This record gives structure tokens, C-alpha cells and sequence, in this order.
RNA sequence: CCCGCAGAAGAAGCACCGGCUAACUCCGUGCCAGCAGCCGCGGUAAUACGGAGGGUGCAAGCGUUAAUCGGAAUUACUGGGCGUAAAGCGCACGCAGGCGGUUUGUUAAGUCAGAUGUGAAAUCCCCGGGCUCAACCUGGGAACUGCAUCUGAUACUGGCAAG
RNA sequence: UAGCUAGUAGGUGGGGUAACGGCUCACCUAGGCGACGAUCCCUAGCUGGUCUGAGAGGAUGACCAGCCACACUGGAACUGA
């Protein structure tokens, strides 16, 4: 607080971690899925939540939540992660993208379809 | 980069009368002007503060036909002027090139204005400008063409203009089909229910 | 009239020559206090005539040495 | 230990017109009595009085109006653990130019309106409001 | 002409040996906008009774203040409780700038131009009760002038 | 050398050419040693689009200074005009 | 760029609608399926999931992710604290360092004032001008808070000398 | 990361450079740097600027312009203004 003291040592801005270090300041990155299970939520929810253990471009292994009602996954499966936390799984930190490189589009969904990579119907 | 839809919906969602259309018949005769728009618009819920800015907001941008981005450009651009923001900003508006016109009378609506600038009609000094947006300038006098000058709908918007009331910044003849745009319109000739002062606010967040 | 700093003669042991330090009281860029810091300089002076702690006046000119670039003008308050 | 008589002093000033007493004494210094001008010319103060010889001490007499103290806030600024120097565009206006701002500039202790007429900067010692 | 208006109803609770006692809080705040402003805090068992509550309240003990053409007189600071507020006089034609509760308290009390902020904590009550306070300890040229007893022309 | 010559500035199929006295070897938009006017090809009726600072010039030749040939075009067009 | 031809003709989507946050209803499911930025929602009447209608916001775009500053006075120079919330070394002595009662003199390093040189052009801003308007281009200013040197002031701080 | 440095620091004289110079060499002196962070480690082209911000700051250095360095990796010189 003194000026002495300030100048001695100055005062350090408080380096902020990345809430994604497996993306390592990219948008997406592409992984391949070790091993797709379910698991069970945290503690005032009930469901059994789809997630992915994905082996990443860059060596990362993350786990990758998949959202919508069903999926095309298995093992060796390369699909896209994204940014994102579900709050409700502990430890998971990304999402999968619907809609891109081996992950369909969600069945007859109407709404959100950008968000669920399903192309307009007619 | 033009609303496509119904008018009167836009005036019943706002509550005021935006004046989008010519005024022959009633708005109330032409729709339910005191039933606000949709399956739910009789119900009141109270506004909040940032509701009612938006609200008055849309108003003032329905009434000249603005999308969001050129409207928060005009906001900059009356900020970054000298003097009081709101003002500006409602003289910018103003001065846009279909409100002119509007005014003049060549047009019944804005919308026709803008259809009778966008279609080459309408010369600024002797030279046809297109863009709705040509920000016009204090002593421009501004005419229709001959080829548009047998327009019966012109001839029509004169009529109607000539019922309307006419503005003091302008100085408009009918037979000549010019108006010279002899300054730019003052707060107090502009309308009062238009409370600018929430939009500066609003884009002040 | 010609460019020239004044300094404590920090040490003179290698010959001909003198280490120089011309503390100036700079204001720090932040926090504004005054702090003083210190530019030791390696000067030439022949004839060796000088002590330490002995204020001094040098002036720049062609390097002499590998670090020596500064020459004295004249010595005063040889205490 | 004592370090700065001028903070000193201020608050000696500042103590004295919360406790509601009619006059304040310190030891006297040159610095001292120039501020205490200053003061007495602006008018937050009724006067003061130096007395002694050897050890000479200065007495204010402060000065009330409602009850309450004329000298509603007063800081010392330029103070020996950073001291503070503006020039002459620099100085500072204190409450909008209703309170003064006491500043030794190369013509002697005066006030900041005063420095600045004159066209020049100084050591800002202290805010008055 | 006394324009009031209310800046925040809160609910509160007692808890007694049957279950939960709820109770609304409102904080109001009148003023004429020609300087003088009094907020009031009423509480009730309904929100418009607690609003009323807090309307007679702020009717009464409300507070002039030296306003200089529709504007601050100084750059000012308030304190209380964890609210610290600053609020600084601006040019004519700049809008008041201001958080919530302050720019209620403000607006009634009739300042067009000022920006203020809230430091601290930002808790309606408190940034009222600081604001208040500010406001009130800022005397006017005038007032400066009798307490160091001179013309105003001398300060300026 | 020392050279005095056009520098294109301005937007595609507008040119607006900065005269500029400057080292040939540098690049055309790069390092120069001092802007000397400018001249504006398109340039309308009821715009000047030529200024050539003349003194300047004069000073540059003497010193030793070759010069573009559309350079001096416009100098015998801003004497003639002038 | 202008002129002529025909004919509304070839040209509207994306997100969201529990609160924060502008915008609500019905059906389907029934702690499942799913949603989520935060707080949370879903266990048989779901304005929070999915569909529909209606609405809201943007619009040739609209959403999601990443990233930086802001809000964050949340590294507090401006502008924070340390009894009990995180935070006073267990206590002392003490070198470097930081600060230094009072008077006079001198110096002029800090400090202040003025001048000169420089601080490239572009950018930012202001008044103009040119592209139908804008973006964009562009004339002239202003700015470039700096740095260096010289000449002054002695208030204060520093040095030296005496008290 | 607390000690580092023997052409190392300075001198005299030769040699070398377009030019000053431990640039190099022979001898002499024992110095020189370092808590105002030397040395060692990690990271990094620098600036006008850019974004943000009331400001002070923070982040950043794509494009445009100035400077530096490199040209498969490591050395070397020749030619030549
Ligand atoms: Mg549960
Ligand atoms: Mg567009
Ligand atoms: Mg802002
Ligand atoms: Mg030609
Ligand atoms: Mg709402
Ligand atoms: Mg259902
Ligand atoms: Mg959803
Ligand atoms: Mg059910
Ligand atoms: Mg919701
Ligand atoms: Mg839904
Ligand atoms: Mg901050
Ligand atoms: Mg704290
Ligand atoms: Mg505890
Ligand atoms: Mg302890
Ligand atoms: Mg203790
Ligand atoms: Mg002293
Ligand atoms: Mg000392
Ligand atoms: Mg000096
Ligand atoms: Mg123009
Ligand atoms: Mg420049
Ligand atoms: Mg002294
Ligand atoms: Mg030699
Ligand atoms: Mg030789
Ligand atoms: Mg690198
Ligand atoms: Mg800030
Ligand atoms: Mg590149
Ligand atoms: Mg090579
Ligand atoms: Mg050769």
C-alpha cells in the first residue's frame, strides 16, 4: 500500500485461467471419441447424461457432453468440441457440435435447428 | 433491409399512430387499434425501465423506416455533433431524404417516398438520387421529374399533403412539384410526443 | 558551452581510468514518487588525478575502450 | 517521530475546529506561517499570532459561523512520502474553485488561483474545502 | 410540484413458531425538482400499504439543496454504510448519468446533469441514504461566501 | 538518387497521387524524405486537384533531385496555369 | 454512368419468449427424455424439455464457441484494505534503503516558467472537398500528453557550509 | 536463478578497419559487472499504431508505413560504391 513498498513490488494483475484449456484459445477442435457412455447428474437432477471421452488433434484428453435426443457415436468416431460447460455433469467442459464432421443433426427438431446442425425443412 | 409485413400491426404494438398509411380511412375503422397486437395483447404487464426505452425506440424507428444498425449509426453520429444528442438525432432523421420527400408531399407514406426515391424519381440540384438515406442539406431544393411528374399517384400524395399539415422548414409547390429544403427543422416544429431523450439513454447503456 | 555531468568517483583503480556514478533523481512512471537512480559510468582521466568520492565533470567523446567513452573536465571537491 | 509539521499542523487545525476550540498552537515555523497567511487571507481562519523567541509558537484563532467549522475539510497533499508537483496547466481546481488549494510556487506560498494568474506551477502542500 | 416515485419493494420475513411471516418493504423517494428531496422506507404486510407507508414518510423530513442550475455545485462524494457513491456536475445538455436508485433520488430532486457511480456496496437503501447525505453537504457560492465572509465575487 | 515523384494513394480505379521527393531505391508508397504536393487525376470541375509546392521543388532541383516524367508534366502545366 | 423493354414479376431467414431480458398460450412427456450464460426447470395441469400457434429482437444475415478490455474500486497511481470477514512477522536489535525539528547563507540537482530543435507519413479528432449517399478517398488544422538543449525564479525538497 | 567475468576490466606499443575500439596480438596493472537484480532459465521481432476505457490504465503488434533479423541447417569469404 505504501508507495515504498509499491515501487519495490508492484501490485500483479491476477492471470485469469481459461475455463477451456483443452481448446487452447481455438473455437473447436476436432477429437476422436475413445469411449461414449452415460452418466448420472449431480445432486438435485435425475437423467442419465451422454458424454464422450475424446482423444484431442493436440494430445488432450477432455470429455465432451452430446447434446439432443440420440447420436450417431461410437468408438473412433471423429467429431468437433466446443466451448461449454453442463453445470450438472462434474468435470465436463465441452460440448459436442450437432451437425458436423461424424455427429448428425438431431431428428425432426423444429426450433434451435442452427444450434442442432438440422437443415430446414420444406 | 426493409420491414416486410403489416402496418397497423406495427402501430398497435407501439400504442401511438405510427402514420404508416395514407390516412383515407380511420385506423381504428381499419383495425382493432385499441386491441394490442397478437392472441395476448389484452394484457398490460408493467414495463420496466429498459422495456419502455425499447419500446418508445421502436416507435421513432417504425415511424421512418430504420433497421438497428443504420439507426445506432445516426445515434453516433448526433452524439459526436455538437450539442444536445437527442436533437440531433431527430434532426438527422429528419433530414433523410424519404422523410423530406414525405413531407414535401410527393409521397402519401414514408414507404411511398421511399419506393418513389428507390425508382429514380426524385432529383436533388437537377440530379437523381436514389438512396432513402441522402442526408439533405439546408437550401437543396429537390423536385420530381417530369416522367414521374405525370405520376397520378403524385398527383394523389399532393392532395393528400395539401389536407395534412404543412411544415415550416419547407417550402413546397404543387405545380413545379419542388420543395427547397430551406433549413433543418427544429425540435420544437418536430413533434412532441417523441421522447428522443429515452433513445440517447437507451443507446447510453 | 558544452554538454557535461557531474558524479562521485565510485572507484580509480585501473589506470587511467575512473568508474563514475551520476545518480539523477528521476520521478517513477506510476506511483510518482522520486526515486533516485544510478548510471555508472566508465570515464577516462589521465594523469589519474582524482580520489574517491570526488565530485567530477566529464563530457562524451570517441570510445577509448571497450566501456569507456566518457572523458573528465575538471575535478572539484576532492574529499 | 515528528516528520511533517505541515500535516501536523492541518490537523492540528482540523482537531481543534471538530472540538470546537477557540484557538490552536504549534510550533512555529517559516513555512508554517506563510500557510497560515495564506489561510487568513482566504479567510478560514481569524488570525494568527507567533510568540516566543527561542522557541517560537504560533496560535490560530479559527473561525465559525453557524455553529459549525468554517474549514469544512483540509488535506495536506504533496507529503513527504510522495510529493506532488503540477505545473501550471496542471493545478487543481478543489470543489469546482470554492475551495482553495495552498501552492509554494517560485514566487512564495500562495494560492492556486494566484499561481496560476501569475503562470506558474509549484509544490501543491494542501487542499482546502 | 411533490413528483414521487418508488425505487425498490422488497419482501421480507419473520419467522415465528408457526412458519414464515412475509412482509413487503418499499423505498420511495419525493422531491419537487426544484432542489428539495426526501426518501422514505415504510414497511407492510402488503406492498401498497408499505408504499403508502413510505410516501407519507418521504413527504415529510425531506431536504433542500443548493442546486446550481439544474446541476451539482461540486464535484461531491458520499459514504454511509457500504454505499460510496461519487457524483460529479456535468455540462448542460449531458443527460443524467446515473445508476438506478441514484438516478431516481436525483431525477426528483430536479439535477439534469450529472454522472455519478456507486462504489462499494450497492444496496438501494444505502445508496439512497448516501446520496442524500452528498447532496445535502454541498453549500453553494453563496453559502461559501458568508462563512469565510466575503463577496462572491472574490471566490468565484 | 534523390528523386521527385508520384505516390498512389486512394482507392481502386481512384487514384490520388502524393508528389513526394524521396530515395528511388525505396518502395513507391515507402520511406520518403518529404511530401511536395499532390496531384488528383479524376479530379473534377470545381476542384483544383494539382498542388505542386514550387519552392520546395525549385530547392530539391538544385540540390540535385531528378524528376518523374509525369512529375514534370504537371510542373509545365502548373507553370502554363499559373 | 445514361436510355429503352417487359412484368409483382427473380429475391427472408435466424435466434429467443421463467427472472436477469423485450416477448405466452395449447398439446406431448412425467426427475424420463431433455434444457442451461447464472439462478434453476422436469417426479401426471412443465409460460424453463419437444411440437404447434402467437409474439419479441435482429435482418441478407442471425445464432453458438474462442479471445481481449469494460463493468471489476475484483492488484485499488487516480482508487482497497488487515480486532471478529482473507490479511500485523512471537518479540527485539540492526546494515543497505525510505523519511527527517528549527535558523541563516550559498548552490540550483529535483521543481517551476519561457524559448529553440525534434516528436516521419498514415491513424485518432475538427472544419472542408470528392465518389448519387454512406463506407471509402482526400485538403488544411489540431493533436502527437514526449524528449533534448539554452535562459530565468529560490517557495519547497536535495547538496555544501555554519548555527 | 546470487554470485558472474582471464581478452575478462584498464594501460603501453605493434597489427587490422573506410572509421573509433580487446577489433586483434605481445607485455604490464588486477581489475570489471552485481540486491537500481549481474549471471542463469522461460517467453518474445520492435515502433508509429490497434482494440478497449471517462481517464489512468489493460490487452495487443494481422493489414498499412519505419527499423531489425533470416533465406534448407551450420561455417566462410570473394566480387563490389
Ligand atoms: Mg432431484
Ligand atoms: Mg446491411
Ligand atoms: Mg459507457
Ligand atoms: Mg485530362
Ligand atoms: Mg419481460
Ligand atoms: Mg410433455
Ligand atoms: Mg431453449
Ligand atoms: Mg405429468
Ligand atoms: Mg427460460
Ligand atoms: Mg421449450
Ligand atoms: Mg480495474
Ligand atoms: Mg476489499
Ligand atoms: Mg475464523
Ligand atoms: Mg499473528
Ligand atoms: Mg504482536
Ligand atoms: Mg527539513
Ligand atoms: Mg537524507
Ligand atoms: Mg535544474
Ligand atoms: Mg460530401
Ligand atoms: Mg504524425
Ligand atoms: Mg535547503
Ligand atoms: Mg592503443
Ligand atoms: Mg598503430
Ligand atoms: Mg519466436
Ligand atoms: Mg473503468
Ligand atoms: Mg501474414
Ligand atoms: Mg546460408
Ligand atoms: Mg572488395
Amino acid at each position: 500500500a505504501t508507495v515504498n513498498q509499491l515501487v519495490r513490488k508492484p501490485r500483479a494483475r491476477k492471470v485469469a485461467k481459461s475455463n477451456v484449456p483443452a481448446l487452447e484459445a481455438c473455437p473447436q477442435k476436432r477429437g476422436v471419441c475413445t469411449r461414449v457412455y452415460t452418466t448420472t447428474p449431480k445432486k438435485p437432477n435425475s437423467a442419465l447424461r451422454k458424454v464422450c471421452r475424446v482423444r484431442l488433434t493436440n494430445g488432450f484428453e477432455v470429455t465432451s457432453y452430446i447434446g439432443g435426443e440420440g447420436h450417431n457415436l461410437q468408438e473412433h468416431s471423429v467429431i468437433l468440441i466446443r466451448g461449454g460447460r453442463v453445470k450438472d455433469l462434474p468435470g465436463v467442459r465441452y460440448h459436442t457440435v450437432r451437425g458436423a464432421l461424424d455427429c448428425s443433426g438431431v431428428k425432426d427438431r423444429k426450433q434451435a435447428r442452427s444450434k442442432y446442425g438440422v437443415k430446414r425443412p420444406k | 433491409a426493409r420491414y416486410l409485413g403489416p402496418k397497423l400491426k406495427l402501430s398497435r404494438r407501439e400504442g401511438t399512430d405510427l402514420f404508416l398509411k395514407s390516412g383515407v380511412r380511420a385506423i381504428d375503422t381499419k383495425c382493432k387499434i385499441e386491441q394490442a397486437p397478437g392472441q395476448h395483447g389484452a394484457r398490460k404487464p408493467r414495463l420496466s425501465d429498459y422495456g419502455v426505452q425499447l419500446r418508445e425506440k421502436q416507435k421513432v424507428r417504425r415511424i421512418y423506416g430504420v433497421l438497428e444498425r443504420q439507426f445506432r449509426n445516426y445515434y453516433k453520429e448526433a452524439a459526436r455533433l455538437k450539442g444536445n444528442t437527442g436533437e440531433n438525432l431527430l434532426a438527422l432523421l429528419e433530414g433523410r431524404l424519404d422523410n423530406v420527400v414525405y413531407r414535401m408531399g410527393f409521397g402519401a407514406t414514408r414507404a411511398e417516398a421511399r419506393q418513389l426515391v428507390s425508382h429514380k424519381a426524385i432529383m436533388v440540384n437537377g440530379r437523381v438520387v436514389n438512396i432513402a438515406s441522402y442526408q439533405v442539406s439546408p437550401n437543396d431544393v429537390v423536385s420530381i421529374r417530369e416522367k414521374a411528374k405525370k405520376q397520378s399517384r403524385v398527383k394523389a400524395a399532393l392532395e393528400l399533403a395539401e389536407q395534412r399539415e404543412k411544415p415550416t422548414w419547407l417550402e413546397v409547390d404543387a405545380g413545379k412539384m419542388e420543395g427547397t429544403f430551406k433549413r433543418k427543422p427544429e425540435r420544437s416544429d418536430l413533434s412532441a410526443d417523441i421522447n428522443e431523450h429515452l433513445i440517447v439513454e437507451l443507446y447510453s447503456k | 558551452k558544452i554538454r557535461t555531468l557531474q558524479g562521485r568517483v565510485v572507484s580509480d583503480k585501473m589506470e587511467k581510468s575512473i568508474v563514475v556514478a551520476i545518480e539523477r533523481f528521476v520521478k517513477h512512471p506510476i506511483y510518482g514518487k522520486f526515486i533516485k537512480r544510478t548510471t555508472k559510468l566508465h570515464v577516462h582521466d589521465e594523469n589519474n588525478e582524482c580520489g574517491i568520492g570526488d565530485v567530477v565533470e566529464i563530457r562524451e567523446c570517441r570510445p577509448l575502450s571497450k566501456t569507456k567513452s566518457w572523458t573528465l573536465v575538471r575535478v572539484v571537491e576532492k574529499a | 517521530s515528528m516528520q511533517d509539521p505541515i500535516a501536523d499542523m492541518l490537523t492540528r487545525i482540523r482537531n481543534g475546529q471538530a472540538a470546537n476550540k477557540a484557538a490552536v498552537t504549534m510550533p512555529s515555523s517559516k513555512l508554517k506561517v506563510a500557510i497560515a497567511n495564506v489561510l487568513k487571507e482566504e479567510g478560514f481562519i481569524e488570525d494568527f499570532k507567533v510568540e516566543g523567541d527561542t522557541k517560537p509558537e504560533l496560535e490560530l484563532t479559527l473561525k465559525y459561523f453557524q455553529g459549525k467549522a468554517v474549514v469544512e475539510s483540509i488535506q495536506r497533499v504533496s507529503r513527504p512520502g510522495l510529493r506532488i508537483y503540477k505545473r501550471k496547466d496542471e493545478l487543481p481546481k478543489v470543489m469546482a474553485g470554492l475551495g482553495i488549494a495552498v501552492v509554494s510556487t517560485s514566487k512564495g506560498v500562495m494560492t492556486d488561483r494566484a499561481a496560476r494568474q501569475a503562470g506558474l506551477g509549484g509544490e501543491i502542500i494542501c487542499y482546502v474545502a | 410540484e411533490l413528483q414521487e416515485k418508488l425505487i425498490a419493494v422488497n419482501r421480507v420475513s419473520k419467522t415465528v413458531k408457526g412458519g414464515r411471516i412475509f412482509s413487503f418493504t418499499a423505498l420511495t423517494v419525493v422531491g419537487d425538482g426544484n432542489g428539495r428531496v426526501g426518501f422514505g422506507y415504510g414497511k407492510a404486510r402488503e406492498v401498497p400499504a408499505a408504499i403508502q407507508k413510505a410516501m407519507e414518510k418521504a413527504r415529510r423530513n425531506m431536504i433542500n439543496v443548493a442546486l446550481n442550475n439544474g446541476t451539482l455545485q461540486h464535484p461531491v462524494k458520499g459514504v454511509h454504510t457500504g454505499s460510496r457513491v461519487f457524483m460529479q456536475p456535468a455540462s448542460e445538455g449531458t443527460g443524467i448519468i446515473a445508476g438506478g436508485a441514484m438516478r431516481a433520488v436525483l431525477e426528483v430532486a430536479g439535477v439534469h446533469n450529472v454522472l455519478a457511480k456507486a462504489y462499494g456496496s450497492t444496496n438501494p437503501i444505502n445508496v439512497v441514504r448516501a446520496t442524500i447525505d452528498g447532496l445535502e453537504n454541498m453549500n453553494s457560492p453563496a453559502m461559501v461566501a458568508a462563512k469565510r465572509g466575503k463577496s462572491v465575487e472574490e471566490i468565484l | 538518387m534523390v528523386t521527385i515523384r508520384l505516390a498512389r494513394h486512394g482507392a481502386k480505379k481512384r487514384p490520388f497521387y502524393q508528389v513526394v521527393v524521396a530515395d528511388s531505391r525505396n518502395a513507391r508508397n515507402g520511406r520518403f524524405i518529404e511530401r511536395v504536393g499532390f496531384f488528383n487525376p479524376i479530379a473534377s470541375e470545381k476542384e483544383e486537384g494539382t498542388r505542386l509546392d514550387l519552392d520546395r521543388i525549385a530547392h530539391w532541383v538544385g540540390q540535385g533531385a531528378t524528376i518523374s516524367d509525369r512529375v514534370a508534366a504537371l510542373i509545365k502545366e502548373v507553370n502554363k496555369a499559373a
